[PDB]
């Protein structure tokens, strides 16, 4: 196998999905401080470079 | 293995500092635990005008003694005179662990 357009077609909101499960029955500083990354991941915002 | 407070060059004992509000025979068996075979000197100081040391041998003088006890009783008299005392001081001397509020 190969995955075409492997990182386009992922999605910061379901890596949420996933850490937010993973961390089932946790702390709640724990599984909140895992958690900005994929949000901030589903924020963001790609410079242009140069020109 | 865990750390004393101040040391003294003379009797080469380490300096251990216990201040209560509570009743000085809980902190001298609370804080007893898990220092022993170490020549560690406990030497409980207090709010009331009540103290404790080590085999009740006091190294620290008169004069510095009375004074140290007479201004823990200023902070309790201004802790007294402001009106938020000791209830809400008896939680927290207990519970100092992790908390992470994240």
């Amino acid at each position: 196998g190969d995955n075409t357009k492997w990182n386009e077609n992922q999605n910061p909101r379901m890596f949420l999905a996933m850490i937010t499960y993973i961390t089932r029955n946790q702390p709640e500083w724990f599984r909140n401080v895992l958690s900005i990354a994929p949000i901030m991941f589903s924020n963001k915002m790609a410079r242009l470079g140069k020109g | 293995k865990f750390l004393p407070d101040l040391y003294d060059y003379k009797e080469n004992r380490f300096i251990e500092i216990g201040v209560t509000r509570r009743e000085v025979h809980t902190y001298y068996l609370e804080k007893a635990n898990k220092i022993k075979s170490e020549k560690t000197h406990i030497h409980i100081f207090s709010f009331t005008g009540e103290e404790m040391a080590t085999k009740a041998d006091y190294t620290l003088d008169e004069e510095s003694r009375a004074r140290i006890k007479t201004r823990l009783f200023t902070i309790r008299q201004e802790m007294a005179s402001r009106g938020l005392w000791d209830s809400f001081r008896q939680s927290e001397r207990g519970e100092e662990t992790i908390e992470e509020r994240f």
